[PDB]
């Protein structure tokens, strides 16, 4: 029932702005403490800002003065706007809610969260490469992308067991991961075997189907 | 502000274990302690609040206790889904503050990983370069270390490895190095070899090409 | 379940211009309380009327329990029970030392126990942890009326959460938690010049129940800008 999307998610450089969106639905949105909690790449989780239910605004010091939460009650939208961005701030950014009502320390219902990468290295985009050989493994390359993050499916998604999707590695400012499925002998080379790759910081899009050397 | 400390901060448990989970703040926060489960590739999810509370929907053998500075969560009879991150929150005042999360993962039987080996593409070749890719799938215990063999050299230059995080299902876990080499230096050498040394075989499992 | 608060629904404290004494007056120490006792007459179907005697003030002589339907009157008609409500003297109707309240029965007989529960109670402002504390109860079950009572109780002598005059609040209401369901309570008067204590106190005659050991009670304060 309740649900929380964030939104907004970008590359920006040092010193750059951004402003996050969390549009939400399944409670009465004006009822409760609303919040924003971001995960570093160590893992750590920051509370970032808070809003209650009668608009009190709170923040850390780490943040104060540079970010801004604020909502639009008939929009049922939360914001997170953010200036002055630093390499610490990179992160996932998740939106929250109270369990029960108007408390902002609390994390209830979160959002799948939006990516905020501070760099000045470039967008690039990925190429991707078919790694053919009762079982076979197939697999592709995802190499020399920039930032996070990718998507790889295979067959749209209609292949989902037997599926491993590994961590981006970075070297030289550029990602690159690999994903391996496996699948019975008899359904490859005889039917199709695609992964699916998409990288919508450079709007690319990549279907590579897996053919036998 | 209220530094929380989690410790240890990773543990490795057998299904059916009693596991506890310790978070101590710095200074003390009544009963406003909150506990939290990150899965991997999942947000975090609400377990336990106000230190011992339950909460609707959250399997029984999560509990908790504490009051003040000392605080301890419970799983009682882990599961093999209940691997992930398990954070403690000052939820008192401000700032709020999280504990560094403790890293849970299960014990199960020995499994051998299953190798593949992957020759350059001919697309990454017309490009210039040759990366060289072997996926290690589905093993126990994680400890395991992968060579790369060219032609009898085993220096492990231009190699990078990635790793996934413990399965929710089986309890396995799995590996992909990458050997990456410009095309003129790919050419040089017949023989590519991507050998494994785990714990199941005294033997190496080795998964060769030549790149005839 | 019931709905949380609307926007805009919960009474704004600042849009109340006659004196807040007439809510403080509800939670202050004075209350109805009697513990096993029988009814011994009624006036209209939903009501029943108890001996209940304020022996220290001498206020009243009588009570009448006012319901919202005939079964909760014909229900606790010659059962012995524990009554405890804020009642009101205005526009009380018993067809001079009399009092009537809404709701605030529990069965005495296998409703005791042995020794004090405690609830926790916990306090927001703005947002932010402001205290807890604890009621308590010997009832397995509990009318959210006395709950609600013994909450603000605390809150009007250690908050100030009405004074005589005006509250420091903008809006408040309790929220009460048992299991999968909830319910609340608007803890302000309605806007306007004059506040009506019976139409306000009518919240009370469903005689809501809880049971005192998984209930639980968080208060939800906002503060005047």
């Amino acid at each position: 029932e309740v649900n929380l999307i964030e939104s907004g998610g970008d590359l920006v450089k040092p010193g750059g702005s951004l402003k996050l969106s969390c549009a939400t639905s399944g409670f009465t949105f004006s009822a409760y403490g609303l919040s924003w909690v971001r995960q570093t790449p160590e893992r750590r989780l920051e509370w970032v800002a808070s809003i209650s239910g009668g608009g009190s605004v709170y923040y850390p010091d780490s943040v104060k003065g540079r970010f801004t939460i604020s909502r639009d009650t008939a929009g049922d939208i939360l914001f997170l706007q953010m200036n002055s961005l630093r390499s610490e701030d990179s992160a996932i950014y998740y939106c929250v809610r109270d369990l029960y009502g108007d408390y902002v320390g609390r994390y209830a219902y979160w959002g799948q969260g939006t990516l905020v990468i501070v760099s000045a290295a470039k967008t690039t985009p990925p190429s991707v490469y078919p790694l053919a050989p009762s079982m076979v493994t197939l697999g592709c390359l995802v190499k020399g992308y920039f930032p996070e993050p990718v998507t790889v499916t295979w067959n749209s998604g209609s292949l989902s067991s037997g599926v491993h999707t590994f961590p981006a590695v970075l070297q030289s400012d550029l990602y690159t991961l690999s994903s391996s499925v496996t699948v019975p002998s008899s359904t490859w080379p005889s039917e199709t075997v695609t992964c699916n790759v998409a990288h919508p910081a450079s709007s690319t899009k990549v279907d590579k189907k897996i053919v036998p050397r | 502000d209220i530094v929380m400390t989690q410790s240890p901060a990773t543990l490795s448990v057998t299904p059916g274990d009693r596991v506890s989970l310790s978070c101590r703040a710095s200074q003390s926060i009544g009963d406003y302690l909150h506990w939290y489960q990150q899965k991997s590739h999942e947000s975090p999810r609400l377990l336990i609040n106000y230190a011992s509370q339950s909460i609707s929907g959250i399997p029984s053998r999560f509990s908790g206790s504490g009051s003040g500075s000392d605080f301890t969560l419970i799983i009682n009879s882990v599961e093999p889904e209940d691997v992930g991150v398990y954070y403690c929150q000052n939820g008192h005042s401000f700032p709020y503050t999280f504990g560094g999360g403790t890293k849970l993962e299960i014990r199960r039987a020995d499994a051998a990983p299953t190798v593949s080996i992957f020759p350059p593409s001919s697309e990454q070749l017309t490009s210039g370069g040759a990366s060289v890719v072997c996926f290690l799938n589905n093993f126990y215990p994680k400890d395991i270390n992968v060579k790369w063999k060219i032609d009898g050299s085993e220096r492990q230059n231009g190699v990078l490895n990635s790793w996934t995080d413990q399965d929710s299902k089986d309890s396995t876990y799995s590996m992909s190095s990458t050997l990456t080499l410009t095309k003129d230096e790919y050419e040089r050498h017949n023989s590519y070899t991507c050998e494994a040394t785990h714990k199941t075989s005294t033997s190496p499992i080795v998964k060769s090409f030549n790149r005839n | 379940s019931q709905p949380d608060p609307k926007p805009d629904e919960l009474h704004k404290s600042s849009k109340f211009t006659g004196l807040m004494e007439n809510m403080k007056v509800l939670y202050d120490d004075n209350h109805v309380s009697a513990i096993n006792v029988k009814s011994i007459d009624q006036f209209l179907y939903f009501d029943l009327i108890y001996s209940i005697k304020d022996t220290k003030l001498g206020n009243y002589d009588n009570v009448r329990v006012e319901f919202k339907n005939k079964d909760l009157a014909d229900k606790y008609k010659d059962k012995y029970v524990d009554v405890f409500g804020a009642n009101y003297y205005y526009q009380c109707y018993f067809s001079k030392r009399k009092t009537c309240m809404y709701g605030g029965v529990t069965e005495h007989n296998g409703n005791q126990l042995d020794k004090y529960r405690s609830i926790t109670v916990r306090v927001f402002e703005d947002g932010k942890n402001l205290l807890s504390f604890d009621v308590q109860t010997n009832k397995k079950k509990v009318t959210a009326q006395e709950l609600d009572y013994l909450t603000r109780h605390y809150l009007v002598k250690n908050k100030k959460l009405y004074e005589f005059n005006n509250s420091p609040y903008e809006t408040g209401y309790i929220k009460f938690i048992e299991n999968e369901n909830s319910f609340w309570y608007d803890m302000m008067p309605a806007p306007g010049d004059k506040f009506d204590q019976s139409k306000y106190l009518m919240m009370y005659n469903d005689n809501k129940m809880v049971d005192s050991k998984d209930v639980k009670i968080e208060v939800y304060l906002t503060t005047k800008k």
